[PDB]
């Protein structure tokens, strides 16, 4: 298979620098041009620049002097983009794509999977997790709503599955919302009448950032 | 430099029927392609040299126009087809995209699925207390939330959040969260949320009292 | 004429067993001439590089060691040809294709040695000159050799074993072999009248001829390149726009040779004394020119490598045309002996070169490599002036090996020889031997 893997992309303070990577796999990475796709939050896809194979031309967008910097390291199979001076515009999905030709009118032939790049003072916090189970006079339903919310943690992303990812069905988790400098975001699992509370429902949460894996158990309340 | 305006900004259409959105430039483009991004996915080279479908692109797809107006196209739309279709041009120097055409499903209106969950006593232990509701599965996504307590109309302290548009039914969900302090919130008593659609003239309130 | 067409057609592509053994030989022979030529022009422009090092202190006696050597070199080789020899001057080419007009004798016995010995001096010295023209005279005239010694009798082994000598001496030239074949098909055949130049043997004259020069350079190419990148099809019409370009280039650079060979003709009136001296100061000129300015000089080949690589810059582009032009026709026009095609090839690369460097900066949305417009470019010179298109593109076919850029390289190529047509040009080789043969009657 042909796979563009770009990584490097995290948390970063205003007026600092970071070096994004792509790892190309799966085709003779020389003889195309790279080139460089990012996505600010909610909006439209922007470029940021291209390199040829023999990294003799390398143009980028019309924007300042040293912000961005591409190379590419033919002999590792990678590719590279240094940002400087970070602002805030800068928080985007930062894409690696391939560049091809057709009647000679260049596309972007494949893309890779993308890595976020997040730009703000605020720091490392970890999610503390809550269990929603429904209020102690609940109308007991056919479905019975289960939740759980994990409130204030940054960056982005927590990862939520029930019982490590077996109930499927019926899931949603909402997108985070930021307020204050943190993050909050709830999900839902319905399940049938007779699966809770008679066996287990468990909501499991991971904030890689943070180093939290954590478990809480939804139990009935009274 | 040259700046690509897609026109159905978001739009929905059942399966089986006939999509259409447009790509239009400030200028006068040639041979333009088309990307196509489902939530969560690389974006993929959908359409190509204004016309030509890749590899894989099922052929109901198909592209159209010249100089400064294009067109992508669905002869029978299938469920798999909603995501957004980015247009793109590298006739000029440098090269664009355009905003974006979101393509939704469209289907039967459902109600929301209310519930309604007091905060925790973990929470409550360390000192906040979120009030948490979960409007779920209904269409179309406009709907209303509003909050009571102690049957008073509280503005102040609500974060609502809907999800995209569901892959497996193709309905919504949206979430709201009421959070006050432990004090605040036990000054009062009873609590209460109302989901406002189009599928009834009458709200479905889902409420709880601490007794 | 039916009846004749039928037996005519039953009896094609015979070729006595005679003239294919004997294209075998021609072929060998001429390989090792060729060989053994260059072998010697290396060793002489070694010798001339070991002198520098020994005077490397004194930069005006090093100015003047090396003038004088390229000089004295030199005028051995126009004393050569005047005195014993004089229709091996120049390129030679001319006269190899005036003796399958039948209108130019070969002379075996006195050019051979006087091309071989003549040509290694000029060459060897370092004077803007092709291996190509020696060699190809070199092995016409060992067909002729060949010819007379086994007394093979008829017009077919006469053309043959002629042709299949120039053939095998170009491929030999410049490890050719495809280029040598439709040198001679496209350019060398008598061209108002049907011939009887076996084909099935001037390849076997090439094939061997090619095998010979295998035997002493293999693993090192001529010109190495590497792979380019492609050409898209919209970027076609900027390769048509080149050979425009040379369309109008090659007639120009055609008066140019000619009146200069009149203006250098008038410094020695004919006089073996004057013309002997006036080529040592242009060879020793190239002498100098070498040391103080190496691109300005020599055979071409060693800066085409560079200049595909985009190594040189627009300014030193514009140089170097400028002062090649100057030098190809010093040492061309001046009739020293030795060939045109391959400093052709660096003009032609040299311009290719700086019209991509333009395309490039006009033409981001193109994704340009200025080393394709310079590979389509090497063929264009050969083209625009000498009009032999087919030769230059498989030449430079086989020489850069990038076939993927095949169609840009044709299209280059038949725009400059549209354009050399439609400005009223004339193919150079054509126009040499007309005013060769227009003399050879007007002292009458
Ligand atoms: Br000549
Ligand atoms: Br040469």
């Amino acid at each position: 298979e042909v796979r563009l893997l770009e990584s490097g992309g995290g948390l970063v303070q205003p007026g600092g620098s970071l070096k994004l990577s792509c790892a190309a796999s799966g085709f003779d990475y020389s003889r195309y041009w790279m080139s460089w796709v990012r996505q600010a939050p909610g909006k439209g896809l922007k470029w940021i620049g291209e390199i040829n194979p023999v990294s003799s031309t390398i143009n980028y967008t019309p924007s300042l002097k040293d912000k961005f910097i591409i190379s590419r390291d033919n002999a590792k199979d990678t590719l590279y983009l240094q940002i400087s001076k970070v602002r805030s515009e800068d928080t985007a999905l930062y894409y690696c794509a391939r560049l091809y030709y057709g009647y000679g009118y260049w596309y972007f032939d494949v893309w890779g999977a993308g890595t976020t790049v997040t730009v703000s003072s605020a720091k490392t916090t970890p999610p503390s997790v809550y269990p929603l189970a429904p209020g102690s006079a609940a109308a007991a339903a056919s479905m019975v709503t289960l939740g759980c919310l994990v409130k204030g943690y940054f960056p982005e992303p927590v990862t939520v599955t029930w019982n490590s990812g077996s109930l499927a069905a019926g899931v949603h988790t909402f997108p985070a919302v930021l307020q204050a400098a943190l993050y909050t975001l709830s999900s839902s699992v319905t399940v049938p009448s007779s699966s809770w509370p008679s066996e287990t429902v468990t909501c499991n949460v991971a904030h890689p950032a943070s180093s939290t894996k954590v478990d809480k158990k939804i139990v009935p309340r009274a | 430099d040259i700046v690509l305006t897609q026109s159905p900004a978001i739009m929905s259409a059942a399966p089986g029927d006939k999509v259409t959105m447009t790509c239009s430039a400030s200028s006068s483009v040639s041979y333009i392609h088309w990307y196509q991004q489902k939530s969560g996915t690389s974006p993929k080279r959908w359409i190509y040299d204004t016309s030509k479908l890749t590899s894989g692109v099922p052929v109901r797809f198909s592209g159209s126009g010249s100089g400064t107006s294009y067109s992508l196209t669905i002869n029978t739309m299938e469920a798999e087809d909603a995501a957004t279709y980015y247009c793109q041009q590298w006739s000029s120097h440098p090269q664009t995209f355009g905003g974006g055409t979101k393509l939704e499903i469209l289907r039967a209106d459902a109600a929301p699925t209310v519930s309604i969950f007091p905060p925790s006593s973990e929470q409550l232990t360390s000192g906040g207390a979120s009030v948490v509701c979960f409007l779920n599965n209904f269409y179309p996504k406009d709907i209303n939330v509003k909050w009571k307590i102690d049957g008073s109309e509280r503005q102040n302290g609500v974060l609502n959040s809907w999800t995209d548009q569901d892959s497996k039914d193709s309905t919504y969900s949206m979430s709201s969260t009421l959070t006050l302090t432990k004090d605040e919130y036990e000054r009062h008593n009873s609590y209460t949320c109302e989901a406002t659609h189009k599928t009834s003239t009458s709200p479905i309130v889902k409420s709880f009292n601490r007794a | 004429r039916r009846r004749q067409l039928i037996r005519q057609l039953l009896e094609r592509d015979k070729t006595p067993l005679a003239i294919l053994f004997m294209a075998a030989v021609v072929g060998t022979l001429v390989g090792l001439a060729a060989v053994a030529f260059d072998k010697g022009v290396a060793w002489l422009q070694n010798q001339r590089m070991g002198a520098l090092v020994h005077t490397a202190d004194n930069y005006p006696l090093l100015l003047t060691v090396a003038f004088l050597c390229s000089a004295v070199l030199a005028m051995f080789g126009y004393f050569l040809v005047r005195k014993y020899a004089p229709e091996a001057g120049g390129s030679g080419i001319p006269e190899i294709e005036g003796a399958l007009e039948d209108q130019r004798p070969v002379r075996w016995w006195r050019v051979l040695p006087v091309k071989f010995f003549g040509g290694l001096g000029t060459l060897g010295g370092g004077m803007v000159l092709g291996r190509d023209g020696p060699t190809v005279q070199i092995g016409g005239n060992i067909g002729r050799m060949v010819l007379d010694i086994f007394r093979l009798k008829g017009d077919e082994a006469r053309h043959t074993l002629l042709a299949t000598g120039a053939a095998a001496g170009l491929a030999a030239a410049f490890n050719a072999p495809l280029a040598g074949i439709l040198f001679i098909i496209e350019e060398m055949r008598p061209q108002f009248r049907y011939t009887l130049i076996s084909i099935k043997a001037v390849f076997i004259g090439v094939i061997m001829s090619t095998i010979m020069y295998r035997i002493f350079n293999h693993e090192v190419a001529l010109i190495d390149v590497g792979k380019l990148s492609d050409a898209p099809l919209n970027t076609l019409w900027l390769y048509l726009i080149l050979g425009i370009i040379f369309g109008i280039f090659g007639p120009i650079f055609n008066k140019w040779v000619l009146g200069m060979q009149d203006l250098l003709h008038r410094v020695h009136g004919g006089n073996i004394t004057k013309w002997v001296l006036m080529g040592g100061a242009i060879g020793g000129l190239c002498g100098l020119l070498g040391f103080v300015a190496p691109a300005t000089s020599g055979g071409g080949f060693n800066l085409i490598p560079i200049a595909t690589a985009g190594n040189f810059s627009m300014g030193m582009l514009v140089f170097i045309f400028v002062a090649r032009v100057i030098t190809t026709l010093l040492c061309f026009s001046s009739g020293a002996p030795g060939g045109i095609f391959a400093p052709m090839l660096a003009l032609g690369t040299v311009l290719g070169t700086a019209f991509g460097m333009v395309a490039v900066e006009l033409f981001p949305q193109y994704h340009l490599e200025a080393g394709t417009f310079a590979i389509a470019g090497m063929g264009a010179l050969l083209a625009a002036s000498i009009r032999a298109p087919l030769t230059g593109i498989i030449l430079v076919l086989e020489m850069t090996d990038n076939y993927q850029l095949i169609l840009p390289m044709i299209i280059t190529g038949l725009g400059a020889t549209l354009l050399a047509q439609f400005t009223g040009g004339k193919p150079l080789y054509s126009a040499i031997l007309a005013r060769t043969l227009a003399k050879q009657e007007a002292e009458q």
